[PDB]
């Protein structure tokens, strides 16, 4: 039918089956890619058409940046795991939104491990928002709804 | 000594008398301008020298139609206010040069699916004798020109 | 054809339809038809758009008929829609018919008709066949004068034979396919010789080069013959007249393909007010046709003023008494290309 | 009906364009049957296709002769092709008998009474019907009347060859074969439904048989729209030729160039079929003696019809004024101001407008004292028209330099 | 099936050759030589299962066997057109019946049919072989129809016909 | 003769010899390349001209992106194979189109294995359509028609 636009979205986190509804305001989210790795096997007298053998599926890496805000249960989670205290998992629910703020489709990203966390640079010469480019690696992705 | 029936079939028609029909309403505007049918061109030249020219993609259409404000009537704003995130109630515009009283149409322009952008509120200044005039710049597609 | 009752798929077989592809070009062979053919009516010209439309007419194919092996070899090589006219009414139907550019003697004798039909004013270029017996160097004066000396005809001697046919296949069948297959590829101005024959066609009689040296002079007889490198091919591009104005068929066929496309380019000028603004609208409708023909390499020369000229005007070409008689005289000139018939190879042994 | 709202209905009829023009108004004399009044109006003014359906039959008048040879009248179909090529508001004169001398001789008495007709057509096939009408209509082709260009038809290549051989006639040879079909209707077959049971089932089968065949019409009706179509586009002074007919199928005859060379010099024009352009009208001569080179074309005859038809309209503000010198200087200016507009639109050949026309009127220039005392005024109008180009000659040389 | 095909492929595609969901299965096996007699005249469409896909609908003929309304996609398009024309120009009710009402009506129909034209609903290649809307005084309505309060509109369409039969000719000798 | 333009195309999929006519609207298609791999063998005293030895043919990779739409039998196919359920093949028919919407040439891409599937990124700061950059590897390509 008709396509949808890419500037309404919210992403909520699930810290140990306890939802986190304070941290849904993000600047951008990376867009979710998955890829089936493929080993090409060429053989014998068949030298006019390829022959591709499937392999394991390689999921992408989810980056999402936000303006730096007051400290929140999202920020206390990344600071806990990137200071070497506790390696813990967090589930991410990324959903599109309608005009009536209803979800079109949602991606649930099970057991996403927070990998890196990077702020923007200070500079005195230009005016811009300090952002928090924080990037986390998920190990499964289960698309759910209508209008994928 | 030409008669008034040869003037109505030979002489050209002037701009200063037209009616506009927005959807199912009739709103009296002051100046409608900017409707056209444009195409881009594709050139291909090769070797021995053949300068092939083909018309390519149809180019976009945004018309600009202008109206003084009235003390009770607020019609153009509730069309530019009706837009939430992704969709407007798209209407169709018919412009038509008329007779003196609107009993006849002489040539008609039809605009297919029109949604508004860029409503310009009037320019106030205490040194001008103008009428408070606002304009609306609605983007659309498929302007066709229909006789009678 | 099977009747259809239920919506679905029908697996009905039809052995050996010998199916060929439909083709589109601008060359329309009037095929002469012998009077003993039954699926033709005289004073009528039926039209054959493809090989399936001929096979719809006759029902089934047999290799005995001199016409049936003729139109198969035509659609196997060039294609294009053709008009099947019976011979005894061919003098009435060809002036009637528009879209006629070449008249094919299929397997019949048309030499009495072409003398009255083909004129300088018309737009035809007939082709007919050489003798079906072997002819030698000694009989070069006898069979050469069996044809007239008009510049609107070409003769191809060696009759064809194919594995799918029993009767010998006449060469004006395949040469109307070759005339329509070359005009699409290389244009009209290139010679229709030096091109291969498709469809498994093979010449009946082997021709030497010393035999062809006597049938190229005067009332020339073009010949097809096979070579070691490529196979069978056409090896002649000479018409019947041996004056330098119309000696080669590409010259005669270009001037005939020009006139049929000038007279439709400026056919708007009919019954228009005959004054000066009609004239420059005519000289400009011709001049940007000939320029578009100039850029494709159809005319010889290097500039556009050695290539052609269009000159009309009162007193330049038409008198005042020609104005009120309703006549617009137009003078157009062309300079076409001539082919290279001979290539000689000089073998020195001592290199400097 | 009886309730407001939309009313969808299927299997509708066919409608056409109106295309009004008051300069080439034809009249269609043929076999029509009225359905709504049936009584008094001897000929009706229609303006488009809808006033025809609101007054006439849309049914061909079936005519049977007893072994039986039948005839179907294409007058209803030939008028559909007039509205499809061009348009106009034709008077329709239904005439079913064509042998009553008391009705047929009053055709010119009623067709001069309406004062709007310029063209005179007959859409029928039958020679014994059609040639009886042309003899009655031929009184309009005299010099006493103005306008009235009889566009005719010849069933073969030979001339119609009557007393209507004057300069006001044109004939168009090949009969057309339109792609439309019929939807059908000897002394009232319902009477014979009772008497002969064997003939009734015989004639009812042939009506369904001739319902499937495409009808052939004469081109005396289709060119009546061509005469109007090139009058809105290029005016009267252009030749009604080199323009494609629309809506027809094949032709009935396939006449070539060498047969046309006698018919055109005879005065019979021809619809000639070119594949890349269509069915173009080819020929703009008139049925005149070939020595008379003045009126040797259609528009040279048809413009002079149309000029004096609009000069009489312009001179009517002069008649019952007094007869003296200031009356002539107003009448001279009225035709001078009319002919100047024709010089503007390139209807008359020339470079400066004292060459394209001249009007001479006066006391001793054109009249006498006993001429004005009788009460009549004579002026001499004269105008030079443009002659079209029939033949062209292309002279293909080969020596460029 | 009529509601699941109109969403996917539009109205103009035939509601045959589509699968049945929900575990539905036909009671009686139908041969092709049986269906050859129930397709002619007052046709009876039939559903039957195949080896490749399972059970499916195998008919697209209505009861009448004239060429105007022979296939249901023709009859269902003309019924889906009229219900969406009469709501597209339902503004014209109780409007002043003159000429500026008429061209506002012929334009409200014409850019509906063009939007139906671009989706592949009508046959043809141009927009002037596809449809036509012609109204006007004297073109379609008389003067006595004006003061009776009637606007007669003539609209024509050229829908698509489906391919019922596919025959397969098996030559053995390749050229 | 004269060249053709590159903005009319449709691509239909064949899921287990069952055609898929719902999914012909695509933004772009990658353009189909194939390459004969070549091993250059230089030899002996011939050091003035190369000598190339042919090898197996390497077919390209077909990418094609579309706006994200309602869920379809195309999307259920990629989601089935990229969630590790079933490794299945799908044949792709990519055809050019004429002015009368007739096909000029068509490329049939037999046994195309769906490799990867990537959406565009969300971002709040810019207005663009979410697209589905989905890329699949075919193992043979059979060009069919006129005007290749």
């Amino acid at each position: 039918y008709t396509p949808v636009v890419s500037h309404r979205f919210m992403a909520s986190f699930i810290f140990n089956r306890i939802p986190d509804p304070l941290d849904i305001r993000f600047q951008r989210i990376s867009g979710l890619s998955r890829e089936l790795q493929v080993t090409q096997y060429s053989e014998g007298g068949e030298n006019a058409r390829n022959n591709y053998l499937a392999e394991k599926i390689q999921h992408g890496t989810l980056t999402l940046e936000r303006g730096v805000m007051t400290v929140s249960p999202l920020t206390w989670m990344f600071d806990r795991v990137l200071s070497g205290e506790k390696i813990a998992y967090a589930d991410v629910v990324v959903m599109l939104l309608n005009e009536n703020s209803l979800p079109l489709s949602s991606w649930t990203l099970s057991n996403a491990l927070p990998v890196r966390w990077q702020t923007s640079d200070f500079d005195a010469n230009s005016n811009a928002i300090l952002v928090n480019t924080l990037e986390l690696r998920y190990q499964d992705m289960r698309w759910l709804g209508v209008k994928i | 000594s030409t008669s008034t029936s040869q003037i109505a079939v030979e002489y050209p028609i002037p701009v200063y008398r037209f009616i506009v029909s927005v959807g199912d309403e009739k709103i009296p505007f002051n100046s409608v301008s900017g409707l056209d049918i444009s195409y881009d061109t594709i050139e291909y030249r090769d070797g021995v020298g053949n300068w092939f020219k083909m018309p390519g993609q149809s180019q976009s259409t945004n018309i600009t139609l202008r109206k003084g404000v009235f003390p009770g009537k607020t019609e153009l704003f509730d069309w530019i206010n009706s837009i939430q995130l992704n969709q407007v109630e798209k209407k169709d515009i018919t412009i038509s040069l008329t007779n003196d009283a609107g009993t006849e149409l002489l040539m008609t322009w039809n605009v297919s699916n029109a949604f508004p952008t860029s409503l310009t509120s009037p320019s106030f200044d205490a040194t001008s004798n103008d009428i408070a005039v606002q304009e609306i710049t609605l983007m659309a597609d498929r302007v066709i020109m229909q006789a009678v | 054809t099977t009747v259809t009752s239920y919506p679905g798929v029908y697996i009905e077989e039809l052995n050996s339809l010998a199916l060929s592809v439909s083709n589109s070009a601008t060359a329309v062979p009037v095929f002469a038809v012998d009077e003993q053919n039954q699926y033709i009516s005289e004073d009528n010209a039926i039209r054959i758009n493809s090989w399936m439309d001929y096979l719809n007419l006759i029902g089934n194919f047999n290799n005995e008929d001199k016409l049936d092996v003729s139109v198969r070899a035509y659609f196997a090589n060039g294609g294009g829609y053709c008009y099947l006219v019976k011979t005894t009414s061919l003098e009435k139907i060809i002036p009637t018919l528009d879209d006629v550019t070449l008249l094919v003697a299929a397997g019949e004798d048309i030499k009495t008709t072409v003398d009255v039909l083909c004129q300088p004013g018309k737009g035809l270029f007939a082709v007919f066949d050489g003798p079906e017996t072997e002819l030698t160097i000694n009989g070069a004066e006898e069979a050469k004068q069996a044809y007239t000396a008009t510049p609107f005809a070409a003769v191809y001697y060696p009759w064809l034979k194919a594995d799918w046919a029993n009767i010998d296949i006449p060469p004006s069948a395949v040469m109307a396919g070759v005339y329509a297959s070359v005009d699409l590829s290389r244009g009209v101005w290139k010679a229709p010789a030096n091109v291969a024959l498709k469809g498994g066609l093979e010449p009946k009689f082997l021709v030497t080069d010393e035999l062809q040296g006597e049938y190229n002079t005067g009332r020339a007889i073009n010949m097809i013959r096979n070579f070691s490198n490529t196979g069978t091919t056409v090896w002649g591009a000479r018409t019947l007249e041996d004056k330098d104005n119309w000696r080669y068929v590409p010259v005669r066929r270009l001037f005939n393909s020009v006139e049929r496309d000038i007279k439709r380019a400026m056919s708007f000028a009919m019954f228009e007010p005959n004054n000066q603004p009609t004239w420059e609208r005519v000289r400009a409708a011709i001049s940007n046709y000939l320029y578009s023909l100039w850029q494709q390499g159809g005319l010889a020369g290097s500039k556009e003023e050695d290539a052609y000229f269009v000159q009309i005007g009162k007193g330049i070409t038409m008198t005042q008494e020609q104005i009120d008689a309703g006549q617009m005289i137009v003078k157009v000139g062309l300079a076409a290309v001539r082919p290279a018939e001979f290539i000689i190879l000089q073998f020195t042994q001592d290199v400097e | 009906l009886k309730a407001p709202g939309v009313y969808i209905e299927e299997d509708a009829s066919l409608a056409l364009s109106v295309s009004n023009s008051a300069t080439a108004v034809p009249v269609f004399i043929g076999k029509f049957t009225p359905t709504v009044v049936d009584s008094i109006q001897v000929c009706t003014r229609i303006s488009n296709w809808l006033e025809f359906t609101s007054s006439f039959s849309l049914a061909p008048t079936v005519e049977i002769v007893v072994i039986e040879t039948i005839n179907l009248s294409p007058a209803v179909e030939a008028l559909r092709l007039y509205f499809q090529n061009g348009g106009g508001a034709c008077y329709i004169y239904p005439l079913n008998d064509a042998e009553d001398e008391l009705v047929l001789a009053a055709i010119p008495e009623v067709i001069e009474q309406k004062g709007d007709i310029t063209l005179l057509v007959c859409p029928e096939l039958d020679l014994d019907y059609k040639t009886k009408i042309y003899g009655a209509v031929s009184s309009l082709l005299n010099d006493n009347k103005v306008g009235y260009f009889l566009i005719a038809d010849s069933n073969d290549g030979e001339s119609v060859s009557g007393v209507w051989n004057s300069a006001k006639a044109a004939a168009y040879y090949p009969q057309l074969e339109t792609n439309l079909k019929f939807s059908t209707l000897p002394k009232n077959l319902d009477e014979l439904r009772t008497i002969n049971e064997a003939l009734a089932q015989d004639i009812d089968a042939r009506l369904l048989e001739e319902k499937q065949r495409a009808v052939i019409i004469p081109p005396s009706a289709a060119i009546a729209g061509i005469y109007c179509q090139t009058d809105n586009r290029r005016g009267v002074w252009k030749a009604p030729a080199n323009v494609a007919l629309t809506g027809i199928g094949s032709l009935l005859d396939k006449v070539d160039d060498e047969r046309q060379g006698e018919m055109n010099d005879k005065g019979i024009n021809v619809i000639r079929s070119f594949t890349d352009r269509g069915f173009m009208v080819w020929g703009a001569r008139t049925c005149v003696d070939a020595a008379n080179i003045s009126w040797r074309y259609i528009p040279v005859r048809r413009l002079f019809n149309s000029v004096e038809r609009d000069i009489r309209q312009a001179l009517r503000a002069v008649l019952f004024e007094t007869n003296s010198q200031p009356t002539w200087v107003r009448a001279k200016a009225a035709v001078d101001q009319y002919l100047y507009t024709l010089w503007q639109k390139n209807a008359l050949m020339g470079a400066r407008p004292e060459e394209a026309y001249f009007v001479q009127i006066g006391q001793d220039i054109t009249m006498s004292e006993a001429d004005i005392k009788q009460g009549k005024m004579i002026m001499t109008v004269g105008l030079a028209a443009v002659r079209p180009a029939e033949f062209i000659i292309l002279q293909f040389t080969q020596d460029v330099v």
